[PDB]
């Protein structure tokens, strides 16, 4: 049994007023693109490839216990820090 | 014995038989082994008899 | 309490020895020496005062229950 | 036996100690030196019936 | 100078001097001497003042006040009305079956004003409040710093430790009962339970009668999640922190924050806090949080403002006491109470770690003292709540009152005397809630046992209890308590004994460490703010946090430097910095078990070959070890502060130039062997044998037979055991001299050999010499005392005479002709069983005999026959009988390492096997007894024992000695003349023929045990009786029989001996016949001689069934009936 | 990352609890007990580590060299003074994952440096 | 149904009352005192706490402990001894006895 405790380091909410602002300095969500209020959990390398998931994997997951309330951008599986952003849709 | 001292002699293990004897801390932590066994000995028979 | 008559082992007299080892051992004597000065060579009846503990003269010390 | 204690402990303080799997750190450590002083006191006894 | 290889003499000599100085029960004499010196005028002057009106009015009511103080206690006394008042001797106390009790005076001033503004105040000095029950070799009791010789006059043993009760002529001795350490904050983590963590800190005023009031502080388990709780005292449900801190007076969120966590730069401190916080954002005032506790109160007030006030006295009384009781104490027990939840979260967050029940810093001994002042209080509040009753009574109507009536002296003295006589720690009234266990009946077999009993502590946790983590030995018992001496039933770790240099401390008060500490650098809470608390070390003492100091070194140094010279800080207080958490502790409160430890600077000892001399020569320079202790060489460290320091166990071996292991130690051990108990001190190389045995052996110490008390003859006590020639062992340890177990030694230094010599000794058993049983060896005498007192009722008097066959109606055929007229036999009479020893009868409404029988099959002796008077006047009787026990086979026999074994056979000495010499062997132990136990401490005696005895020294055998080995006494024993190794020739003593293997032989000490065969053989034939169910009786007294338990019963089961199991339940314990309806199954009603056989409720008479039953079985079927069920048997 | 830690209302003294400014999109710390607005610097309003990864050495305090029970070696130096003589000691700590790494303090006082190897 | 004497004997002069007995006597001074009451008194609130006591005594005779109720304590204020008691478990009357 894994829960998303096991694989994420920390978890950080912020309040970007506008998801095209990237309060943070991220080029991923900058190329990939409504609340202004938004999650951000950071996994680790290690349990994920101890484990073999992926982001996509991880978004389905949210996608099918939350329903359509909520969108995660995830970072790609190619920088060394993983991030994936959660919203909330109105 | 210095803290956080894992070594053999610290932590319980006799390197004395009971011919050259038990160096004092030897002693005491033999005594607390077998004061375990004791223990065990009275309170296994309250459960094993009922 | 007091001195045996004899020695338990053996049954050498030693209820006879025991005021003679303590003039003994009041004086330069030792008790091994007091011991076969008195005639004990088996440590069996060297023991019966070697060991010996003389608690008449604590006992003594009580006034009688007569007089 | 003791000497092999001693630097199992030095290499669990240089970090130098990977953890068995599925055994965190100290109780990899733990291990170790059961293993030691078990294999100590085998080899001791089997001196003692030869 | 620096004492090099001279260690082995100098630290025993020290040890000499702390045992010549303080005795072995100074615990128990030193709190009794506390008590009744400051902590009954403590209870008594604490006491509020009573005040008392009439009945509000008369027409369409003045008080006084009644305040005493300064009390008088005086020395024993007894005589009444008969003599004028004579001073009790405590022998005199054992014989005539007093209460060696001392009175306790006060003096009273009652003023009353009635009207006209005049005050008229009456002093009655010297006013009975009641007698105390003294304990004995106390600073009060009559034999106090006697010398021997006028010990020996008043018949008293100068060996005779003391530290116990007369009461009704037995000996009784306070138990130290074990609890939790006081106004100490712990925090715990309880496993399954709505809350993970939970702080609690139980707290008591320095002796007050409010009970330990216990808050906890608490966190939950898992939205928001982790909030914090506070269960309080008379709050029926939890409290959250923020609303407590609000209604202890705080408005604002900062303030509060800055009594929980000191440095705000903190954030995880933060992120823990706040789920709490935003818990209660809907309370900002102090009235609306007063209001929410008031709710949540046991009694909950009707009004707003009647929940204010009961919210507010449990804030100001309830809540805390130790941090203080007064006008203005919210500052300090908002301090305590954010540190409470500091230590909480420090805990939940890990920077620190959960604190061990078990950890013995963490408990406290409740010693005679303290219980005694626990009762007092109890009895005294009583005694007080009826004197105001009484005044009641009398200023009701208004005429007068008396106070020398109002004053019941019975309550005190009863109530005492009940408490210590019975064990039962408490009001008479709640006999099964009051705790048991308490004030035990002394053991007095051995001079062993009554010290071992004497200094005994007790964990009141509960018995048969599955949960062993309290019954274990702890780390923290090193040196405070005997690791080997527990009993071995369901006491194993909860009974345990007292190290033979720990001493517990006593307490004193902490304002002259207060008024110390207010003057170098610190500063009280209420004079600093948070702004500057987080850098600096938080200051307890008693528990109470009382100020904060920026220099925590050289107030450590300073604090160590004063309790060396004894300045103000005594030696018993305990001062304790926690370095990586930056609390300093000082405790001064009573129960702190602490042992002596040397004092260590850069690598070397304070005590120098100056001190050794000038300690040598005592008794003349009279340099005890108080002036050991007064000259900074010797501390004494309790758990807390053996925490925080560093040992060395021998000063040779641990400080010196090597590959480096400390270096930095503080204190030394001034020998190892002191971590022993009483009875663990006399087994001889006790670290050669396995743990178990010597718990065994500590056991069976207290069962050795000896010269238990000097005055044995004097004394008139039941269950008395002396061996005629109890001998010194030959190997001894050097700590029974201290024990003085060669002045009262229990055993007979024997010449054993391990060998099978015929297989009467093969489980354990052994063989005996009948030809050295038959010249005195291990021979003793069974001292057995019989009381007895005439009266009852208004013509019912009982008498004591020769009771004649032709007057009195009841009489055994026992023969009377022994007794004298006066109706008691003279000593020096052959006596037996079913043989009347006094002979006393009751006038019959002609008369019926209540003559005392002796005991069955004991057939002794009369010693000695007392008569005296006993408290109520009647003639009363004590006669004790010799019986002589000449060891004979089935006689349980151990030696001083847990090496049991009853008497197999008794060979004489023809038979026995022998030597090259004559020497044949006192006894013969199975050699299959070693191996499996591993005494290899019992071979290292008995070939030590052959060395000495040979050399003409007393062996010795101090456990770390390291001095003596196998080796050295192998090479000292080659030298005699004898095999290195302690094996002879025997030669077999049927054959002659030498026996082919060579037999391990030479003098141990053996002991012999109480566990007599004649004291356990009984058999039954159709005995007497039970009254209730007409099954035989139980107890070998009582002729009775032994039971054919469930277990028996199964076991037949097993066997399939259905017609076996019958007899065994039915005809051979109560057979028994009823008759029963054959209609209902319902019992009838049969009368046999006119053969009328009639069931009432079926008038049948006629169809009617015998049936016959277990009597048991008939008596439940009646209950059955009584309880309305209708067992119905139909034999169809 | 960082740690977001809690600041406190000038008016009252009360915890603040973000808000926001629907009309400027901008984010407002808010007391609820007054009126009082403030605008927040970090942007941050709550991080959990759940890895945990700590550096212990903040937690640990410079008098724990004057400890006579901990171990004391010369063979690892202080840094910033060469000081001889060093004083090491393992994590202390509950909730250490896998840690048996020792953590050293310089004695000779007034330099109180606390290194990890 | 009262027990006969067999069940509950009386010793001579330790004569000595059962334990059960004395509670047998406390039920019959109850149910006299409140049969006395109902003729002669009918006061209707006196006898609702005599029956509420005849209640207590007559459940505490054959059932002495129970949760949220006070032991029957003969004097000295030890509990009685109830029939559920004497043969409850071990050393009761049919484990220990039978």
């Amino acid at each position: 049994h894994t829960t998303l405790r096991k694989v994420t380091a920390n978890t950080a909410i912020y309040y970007d007023p506008n998801p095209q602002s990237t309060v943070v300095a991220e080029d991923q969500e900058w190329v990939n693109v409504i609340s202004p209020w938004l999650l951000r959990v950071e996994l680790d390398r290690k349990h994920m490839t101890d484990r073999k998931l992926t982001m996509e994997q991880i978004a389905e997951k949210i996608n099918a216990g939350f329903g359509d309330d909520l969108n995660c951008i995830f970072n790609d599986d190619n920088a060394e820090k993983l991030v994936l952003r959660i919203r909330i849709m109105n | 014995f210095i803290k956080d001292d894992y070594g053999p002699e610290s932590r319980g293990f006799v390197e004395n038989s009971y011919l050259a004897g038990l160096t004092p801390t030897e002693f005491f932590f033999h005594a607390m082994g077998g004061r375990e066994g004791l223990i065990d000995t009275a309170v296994k028979t309250a459960e094993t008899g009922y | 309490m007091i001195i045996p008559v004899r020695c338990f082992t053996c049954g050498k007299i030693v209820g006879n020895k025991w005021e003679a080892y303590l003039g003994l051992l009041q004086a330069e004597y030792t008790e091994g020496d007091a011991l076969d000065a008195l005639g004990l060579k088996r440590y069996c009846c060297r023991r019966m005062l070697l060991a010996h503990v003389d608690l008449i003269e604590k006992l003594l010390n009580y006034a009688p229950l007569e007089k | 036996a003791k000497q092999d204690v001693i630097e199992v402990i030095e290499k669990a303080h240089n970090n130098e100690l990977e953890p068995t799997p599925g055994n965190t750190l100290r109780q990899t450590f733990e291990n170790q030196v059961n293993r030691i002083l078990n294999d100590a006191r085998d080899k001791t006894g089997s001196s003692a019936q030869k | 100078e620096i004492t090099p290889d001279l260690w082995q003499e100098a630290c025993w000599i020290v040890i000499s001097s702390y045992f010549d100085e303080k005795g072995l029960v100074r615990q128990q004499l030193d709190s009794f001497d506390e008590f009744i010196q400051m902590s009954v005028q403590r209870i008594v002057e604490d006491a509020p003042p009573i005040d008392l009106q009439a009945e509000a009015q008369h027409a369409s009511p003045p008080r006084y006040l009644l305040k005493f103080e300064q009390i008088y206690l005086s020395k024993p006394t007894h005589w009444e009305r008969d003599g004028a008042p004579s001073p009790m001797m405590p022998n005199e106390a054992r014989l005539r079956n007093l209460t060696y009790s001392a009175p306790l005076y006060v003096d009273i001033t009652k003023t009353v004003i009635k009207e006209g503004e005049e005050q008229l105040q009456t002093q009655h000095q010297k006013t009975f409040i009641g007698k105390i029950p003294i304990m004995l070799r106390s600073t009060y009791c009559l034999l106090n710093g006697l010398t021997d010789r006028d010990l020996c006059e008043l018949n008293e043993c100068p060996l005779d430790p003391g530290g116990y009760f007369i009461i009704n002529g037995s000996e009784k001795v306070l138990i130290a009962q074990e609890k939790m350490a006081t106004n100490t904050v712990y925090v715990f983590a309880k496993k399954d339970s709505k809350y993970a963590y939970t702080g609690e800190c139980r707290s008591c005023l320095e002796n007050s009668s409010r009970p330990t009031s216990t808050i906890w502080v608490s966190m939950l388990a898992r939205a928001i999640g982790q909030r914090i709780v506070a269960t309080l005292p008379y709050i029926k449900q939890e409290v959250p922190i923020i609303i407590v801190f609000r209604a202890l007076g705080f408005v604002s969120d900062r303030d509060i924050l800055e009594h929980i966590i000191y440095d705000f730069e903190d954030p995880e401190m933060m992120e823990m806090v706040k789920p709490s916080l935003d818990e209660a954002f809907v309370i900002q005032e102090q009235n609306v949080a007063l209001n929410f506790i008031g709710s949540r109160g046991a009694k909950p007030g009707v009004t707003k403002e009647k929940r204010i006030k009961y919210a507010k006295e449990v804030l100001q009384k309830e809540m805390l006491p130790h941090v203080g009781v007064s006008d203005f104490c919210e500052t300090k027990k908002a301090y305590f109470l954010g540190y409470m939840v500091h230590r909480l979260l420090l805990a939940a967050l890990g920077r620190r770690e959960l604190d061990d029940r078990d950890h013995y810093g963490n408990k406290r001994l409740d010693l005679a003292g303290p219980l005694l002042a626990f009762l007092f209080r109890g009895m005294f509040k009583n005694l007080l709540k009826e004197v105001r009753i009484y005044a009641q009574k009398f200023i009701d109507r208004g005429k007068d009152f008396n106070l020398e009536l109002a004053i019941k002296t019975r309550i005190i003295s009863d109530g005492l005397k009940y408490s210590l006589a019975t064990g039962n720690w408490g009001d008479q009234k709640k006999a099964h809630q009051a705790r048991a266990g308490v004030s035990q009946v002394l053991n007095r077999l051995t001079f062993a046992s009554t010290l071992s009993h004497l200094r005994r502590l007790n964990s009141p946790i509960g018995r048969d209890g599955k949960l062993a983590k309290p019954r274990q030995l702890h780390n923290t018992l090193w040196g405070m308590v005997c690791p080997a001496e527990t009993p071995e039933g369901h006491a194993v770790g909860l009974v345990k004994n007292l190290a033979l240099m720990a001493y517990i401390s006593v307490g004193s008060q902490p304002s002259p460490i207060l008024e110390f500490l207010e003057e170098w650098s610190m500063e009280n809470l209420e004079e600093i703010s948070p702004a500057a608390i987080a850098d600096a070390t938080k200051i307890f003492v008693n528990g109470c946090w009382v100020g904060i100091h920026k220099d925590p070194e050289q107030l450590m140094n300073t604090l160590r430097k004063l309790r060396r010279q004894m300045d103000i800080i005594v030696s018993e207080v305990s001062m304790i910095r926690d370095i990586r958490e930056r609390e300093i502790r000082i405790y001064t409160d009573a129960g702190r078990i602490c042992r002596p430890l040397l004092i260590v600077e850069k690598q070397k000892l304070l005590l120098k070959k100056r001190h050794i001399d000038q300690l040598k020569e005592r008794e003349y320079n009279n340099y005890s070890w108080q002036d050991l202790v007064a000259s900074g060489v010797v501390e004494y460290i309790d758990t807390l502060e053996e925490e925080t320091v560093m040992l060395a166990m021998t000063p040779d071996d641990l400080q010196e130039k090597e590959v480096a292991y400390c270096s930095t130690y503080t204190h030394c051990e001034i020998h190892p062997s002191m971590i022993l108990g009483v009875c663990a001190s006399i087994i001889p190389f006790p670290d050669h044998n396995q743990s178990p045995r010597n718990t065994y052996q500590s056991a069976m110490g207290k069962q050795a037979m000896g010269v238990y008390i000097t005055n044995f003859h004097v004394r008139m006590d039941t269950l008395a055991h002396v061996l005629y020639y109890p001998q010194k062992p030959l190997v001894t340890t050097r700590s029974m001299e201290y024990l003085r177990f060669r002045e009262l030694p229990a055993g007979i230094n024997s010449i054993v050999a391990i060998a099978s010599y015929t297989g009467y000794n093969q489980e354990d058993s052994v063989i005996m010499n009948r030809s050295a049983v038959d010249r005195g060896f291990f021979r003793s005498v069974f001292y057995r005392s019989y009381k007895e007192q005439e009266s009852k009722g208004f013509d019912q008097e009982e008498v004591f005479e020769k009771p004649t066959r032709e007057t009195c109606q009841g009489m055994r055929h026992a023969i009377y002709d022994k007794l004298d007229d006066d109706g008691l036999i003279a000593p020096g009479v052959r006596v037996s069983g079913d043989d009347v020893i006094i002979g006393k009868t009751v006038t019959l409404p002609t008369k019926r005999d209540c003559s005392t029988f002796l005991r069955t099959s004991e057939t002794g002796i009369v010693d000695q026959v007392m008569v005296t008077l006993n408290q109520e006047g009647y003639k009363f009787c004590k006669i004790r009988v010799r019986s002589v026990r000449i060891p004979q086979i089935g006689d349980k026999f151990a030696s001083r390492h847990g090496q049991k074994g009853t008497c197999g056979i008794q060979y004489r000495q023809e038979d026995m096997p022998f030597t090259c010499e004559g020497i044949t062997p006192d006894i013969i132990i199975n050699p299959h007894a070693i191996p499996s136990r591993m005494t290899i401490g019992h071979l290292i005696e008995c070939l030590q024992g052959k060395v000495s005895a040979n050399k003409g020294e007393i062996g010795d055998a101090t456990p770390f000695n390291d001095a003596v080995n196998v080796q050295k006494i192998s090479n000292l024993l080659s030298d005699y003349g004898y095999h290195l190794r302690g094996n002879e020739v025997l030669y077999n003593g049927f054959t002659g023929r030498k026996i082919t293997s060579q037999i391990f032989i030479g003098p141990t000490y053996y002991q012999r045990l109480k566990h007599m065969v004649d004291d356990k053989i009984h058999s039954r034939a159709r005995g007497p009786i039970q009254i209730l169910n007409r099954q035989p009786m139980e107890g070998r007294s009582r002729d009775g029989g032994l039971r054919f338990g469930e277990m028996e019963r199964d076991c037949q089961i097993a066997h399939g001996a259905a017609q076996f199991l019958r007899e065994r339940l039915f005809e051979a314990s109560d057979p028994y016949q009823v008759h029963v309806c054959n209609l209902c199954g319902i019992m009838a009603i049969a009368n046999t001689r006119t053969h009328t056989y009639e069931c009432r409720g079926c008038r049948n008479k006629t169809q009617i069934s015998l049936v016959r039953m277990p009597y048991a079985c008939k008596l439940l079927f009646q209950e059955l009936m009584s309880m309305s069920i209708a067992p119905r048997m139909m034999s169809v | 990352p960082g740690f977001v830690g809690i600041r406190f209302c000038q008016e009252c003294n009360n915890m603040l609890y973000p808000k926001e400014d629907k009309e400027n999109r901008i984010l407002l710390y808010a007391c609820r007990n007054c009126d009082y607005q403030q605008e927040a610097d970090n942007s941050c309003i709550y991080v959990n580590k759940i890895t945990h990864e700590v550096d212990e050495l903040t937690q640990i305090i410079a008098d724990v060299s004057q400890d006579p029970t901990l171990p004391r070696t010369e063979d690892h130096p202080c840094q910033k003074c060469g000081h001889k003589e060093a004083v090491f000691f393992q994590s202390h700590s509950a909730r250490a994952e896998d840690a048996m790494r020792l953590y050293y303090v310089c004695t000779a006082p007034h330099c109180g440096h606390r290194w990890t190897e | 149904p009262v027990p006969p004497l067999s069940v509950r004997p009386a010793v001579v002069m330790q004569r000595n009352q059962d334990d059960l007995t004395h509670k047998l006597a406390d039920i019959v001074k109850i149910n006299n005192q409140l049969r006395r009451n109902e003729q002669n008194g009918a006061a209707a609130h006196v006898i609702a706490e005599d029956v509420k006591l005849l209640q207590f005594h007559v459940a505490t005779m054959v059932d002495n402990e129970l949760p949220g109720l006070p032991r029957a304590m003969q004097k000295s204020g030890r509990p009685l001894k109830s029939l559920k008691q004497r043969l409850k478990g071990k050393e009761g009357r049919v484990r220990g006895n039978l």
